[PDB]
């Protein structure tokens, strides 16, 4: 059992949902009409990938996934994409006018129409899981529908499911991609609604991982199909504990465990490991070694912030491929003794350690080499918190002259909820800053 | 005298599998539950731990726990996994997260009931029923806080029995999560209270002697269950074989534990063996007498030369010179008698058995009550302390309806533990 459910709302999160699918199905050796022909058990089973995948009588593997948008001319590609036989109809919900940029639209005026159906869906699928572990939500801080739907979605399923637990995979904006000014406000709108009922988040910032395909993968000019088959691979090791079985595996709670000390404090670093072209890659293989000092520099994170001029109170490694303990701990030991790592007084230094056997996927015709192992580390830094500051100092410049805010109080809202919303997030970069101070 | 053997969470089951592979062996009990031995010595109090079946057949008086299928799915597909009673796997599906109250008061308070169900069918077929042991290891949810409830509920239901544990203890060196030493320290707080015997397996010593010793650069669970396994099989040894001393677990007791809290105890064996690695020469008995004795084959990371001796018992086991077991358990008391406290005289007992284990033509499992394990003890407060003081991490555990304050008792009484072993050592 251990059943996990994605959701994916807004076009971030569903076009997200496109490449994490995609990428998945090839790990499994699941073709795009849905059957596996490994899979010898018809109609059901127990085995790692179920935690993902539902099985019907046809032997059809349907994922445990809905995708939401308010407006339907992103989910329309799924109906008649590729993977179209892979979902169900009810699976993709779609509204006729979306949220505009704006959070007050996603959250109240055009999200409020949709929500109810939107739940009866999701409990279509969890009535299915015979011991359901929670859910995963995809979607950006930006969008009118990411920000505001999801705060909404993210409050009605901790009414509706109690205290199961919710991960968030939330797209951070950046300037290269945006499609709002507003987006700052939508940011920290969103993050202060759904902070009480997100249990861990992985950040994803947008500038960084367009930084990434520029300079590792040398793409001029990264599309958002560049970004998100980068993404689904971050994405895809994280999960991959919970898709697959092994010895040497960790499951992702576990890891949740260490990163999460305190309730507030559940962002962890992403940072991935090795992001190179064919071109490059060719005659040339990326030790244990290499691929996990390349965690350690910034410009491999999913985050832009600097960890060296913070301090960690968690650090996780997730390898997959061609991996053994002992390369791990040569390469751990090596690392510890060159790089600038501290920790808060008050936690052990000791990486926890996972490794799944099977090796890292590409999808066709995309920009990443196949390689034989790969490494995801999550860490927890008091550093992420300056993607925080970031994001409320652009919040700030603008709502200090109430710039653009009569768009949110014409659809109902106060700007006491600004306020409220602003004051949370100060709380939140003082707590990073109070928990990295050593103890009396 | 019948034993009822429990086995809960992940490494539970791990070692408790490899024990009755163990010890099966050294009954001539074969994965059918038949007997295939040429000794009677094997058979004569194989009724300790085993029950009697139709066809002859003999099975093991285990029950299985835990709050996830895995593990124990890996006993039941395992080499000795048939052997076992089927009605005795006893498990739920929600798993307890290296959670203590999860095991203690919220998933394992609802699956403990069917668990002493079995206990309860298995305790009436005994003709006389002496009382329980316990494996499970500190550091994780199940096994250490669904454990020790079953202890708490086993001492309500047969307060007149004995209860013995073997006690895995958590280590850094190998560590699955930051919160060990929190569920450790609440399952110390319970050990001390309702348990007669425990054995103290630290996961550290278990480390330091793969590595330093038995020279393994990345020694595996599998590696660190070797050592387990045989100081095990030695330290129930005088309950499984004939003999005068130690024969039954009161009256190991009553030789061990002269203050009743102070009940915990350091293994030791020789000679120290790695998997697969074949031994060609065998000790002399000064050899096995010096090592056993020897820091480097504690199973506790404590030094005994840091602490007094209150009680000991030693096993030897092969084809040896009785006299000369004698001579040289002598020596040593005689040459190091400062390491004995000089107000329990003759504190240290010996016994001495024909078979020897499986690969060995002789051995020896030593059993210390020594002052020296506050060290293991201290060592925990300190990395509980360390989070605690920032109350850190503590939030898995108040979301299961825990209060601070029963930490800070736990903290507490684990502390008067240590300063309860430091007063005899000065005495
Ligand atoms: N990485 C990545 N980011 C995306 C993608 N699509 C949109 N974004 C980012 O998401 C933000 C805009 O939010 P959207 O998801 O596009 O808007 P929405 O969720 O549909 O909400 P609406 O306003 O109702 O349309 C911008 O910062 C974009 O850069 C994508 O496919 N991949
Ligand atoms: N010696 C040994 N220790 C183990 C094993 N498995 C887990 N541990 C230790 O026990 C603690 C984890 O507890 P675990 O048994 O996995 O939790 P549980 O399944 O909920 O009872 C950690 O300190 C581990 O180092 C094992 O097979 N052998
Ligand atoms: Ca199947
Ligand atoms: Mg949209
Ligand atoms: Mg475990």
């Amino acid at each position: 059992m251990r059943e996990c459910i994605s959701i994916h709302v807004g076009q971030a999160g569903v076009q997200i949902g496109n490449a994490c699918w995609e990428l998945y199905c090839l790990e499994h050796g699941i073709q795009p009409d849905g059957q596996m022909p490994s899979d010898k058990t018809i109609g059901g089973g127990d085995d790692s990938f179920n935690t993902f995948f539902s099985e019907t009588g046809a032997g059809k593997h349907v994922p445990r996934a809905v995708f939401v948008d308010l407006e339907p001319t992103v989910i329309d590609e799924v109906r008649t994409g590729t993977y179209r036989q892979l979902f169900h109809p009810e699976q993709l919900i779609t509204g006729k006018e979306d949220a505009a940029n704006n959070y007050a639209r996603g959250h109240y005026t055009i999200g409020k129409e949709i929500i109810d159906l939107v739940l009866d869906r999701i409990r279509k699928l969890a009535d299915q899981c015979t011991g359901l572990q929670g859910f995963l939500v995809f979607h950006s801080f930006g969008g009118g529908t990411g920000s505001g739907f999801t705060s909404l979605l993210m409050e009605r399923l901790s009414v509706d499911y109690g205290k199961k637990s919710k991960l968030e995979f939330s797209i951070y904006p950046a300037p290269q991609v945006s499609t709002a000014v507003v987006e700052p406000y939508n940011s920290i709108l969103t993050t202060h609604t759904t902070l009480e009922h997100s249990d861990c988040a992985f950040m994803v910032d947008n500038e960084a991982i367009y930084d990434i395909c520029r300079r590792n993968l040398d793409i001029e000019r990264p599309t958002y199909t560049n970004l998100n088959r980068l993404i689904s691979q971050i994405v895809s090791s994280i999960t991959a504990s919970l898709r697959f079985d092994g010895a040497l595996n960790v499951d992702l709670t576990e890891f949740q465990t260490n990163l999460v000390p305190y309730p507030r404090i559940h962002f962890p670093l992403a940072t991935y490991a090795p992001v190179i072209s064919a071109e490059k890659a060719y005659h040339e293989q990326l030790s244990v070694a290499e691929i996990t000092n390349a965690c350690f520099e910034p410009a491999n994170q999913m985050v832009k912030c600097d960890p060296r001029h913070g301090k960690y109170m968690a650090c996780c490694l997730l390898y997959r491929g061609d991996v053994v303990p002992k390369d791990v701990n040569a390469a751990i030991a090596t690392i510890k003794t060159k790089r600038s790592i501290q920790f808060v007084d008050w936690c052990p230094t000791g990486f926890k350690v996972g490794i799944n056997y099977q090796p890292p996927t590409v999808v066709p015709g995309g920009d990443l080499a196949k390689v034989q192992r790969a490494v995801c580390m999550l860490s927890n830094t008091t550093a992420i918190a300056e993607a925080w500051a970031r994001l409320d100092h652009k919040f700030d410049l603008m709502y200090a002259k109430r710039a653009f805010v009569h768009w949110y109080v014409g659809e109902g809202m106060e700007e006491g909820e600004f306020s409220e919303a602003r004051e949370d997030m100060a709380a939140l970069e003082k707590d990073y800053e109070e928990v990295g101070v050593d103890s009396v | 005298r019948e034993i009822v053997h429990i086995q809960a969470g992940q490494c539970g089951n791990q070692i408790g599998a490899k024990f009755w592979e163990v010890i099966s062996d050294e009954h001539g009990i074969d994965p059918t539950g038949s007997y295939h031995g040429d000794s009677d010595l094997q058979l004569e109090r194989i009724n300790v731990y085993y029950n009697e079946a139709t066809g002859n057949k003999y099975v093991p008086r285990a029950i299985l726990v835990d709050l996830e299928p895995g593990t124990m799915d890996s006993v039941r597909s395992g080499p000795f996994g048939q052997i076992f009673r089927p009605d005795n796997f006893v498990f739920g599906q929600s798993g307890a997260g290296n959670n203590w109250a999860k095991g203690h008061y919220t998933e394992g308070a609802e699956l403990v009931d069917s668990v002493l169900d079995v206990v309860r069918k298995e305790s009436e077929s005994c003709d006389c029923l002496q009382g329980f042991q316990l494996t499970h290891s500190l550091g994780g949810g199940t096994g250490s806080g669904m454990g020790t409830l079953l202890i708490s509920k086993i001492r309500e239901e047969y307060p007149d029995r004995i209860m013995n544990t073997f006690s895995v203890m958590p280590s850094p060196k190998v560590s699955d999560t930051v919160v060990e030493p929190y569920n450790a320290t609440l399952s110390v707080h319970q050990l001390v209270e309702n348990t007669d015997e425990t054995y103290c397996i630290d996961n550290e010593a278990l480390y330091d002697i793969c590595f330093r010793t038995l020279k393994l650069t990345t020694p595996t669970y599998g590696d660190l269950n070797h050592l387990v396994s045989a100081t095990m099989s030695g330290v129930t040894t005088c309950l499984r074989f004939p003999g005068q001393l130690n024969a039954d677990l009161r009256k190991l007791a009553v030789n061990m534990v002269p203050f009743p809290r102070l009940h915990f105890f350091m293994p030791g064996f020789a000679p120290l063996t790695s998997r697969g690695s074949q031994q060609y020469r065998a000790l002399t008995v000064p050899e096995l007498t010096q090592q056993m004795f020897d820091s480097k084959n504690m199973m506790a990371a404590c030094d005994p030369r840091h602490g007094r001796y209150l009680t000991v018992a030693a096993i030897f086991r092969g084809r040896m010179s009785m006299k000369e077991v004698d001579e040289q358990m002598l020596n040593v008391q005689n040459k190091n008698s400062s390491y004995f406290v000089e107000w329990i005289p003759n504190n240290v007992k010996t016994a001495v058995c024909d078979i020897p284990p499986r690969g060995l033509k002789m051995s020896a499992t030593f059993i210390g009550n020594s002052t020296a394990i506050q060290e293991l003890f201290k060592r925990i407060s300190e990395q509980f302390t360390a989070m605690f003081r920032r109350k850190a991490f503590l939030h898995w555990y108040t979301g299961e309806g825990m209060d601070e304050m029963e930490f800070t008792e736990a903290e507490s009484n684990m502390n008067d533990l240590v300063s309860e072993y430091q007063q005899y050592q000065d005495a």
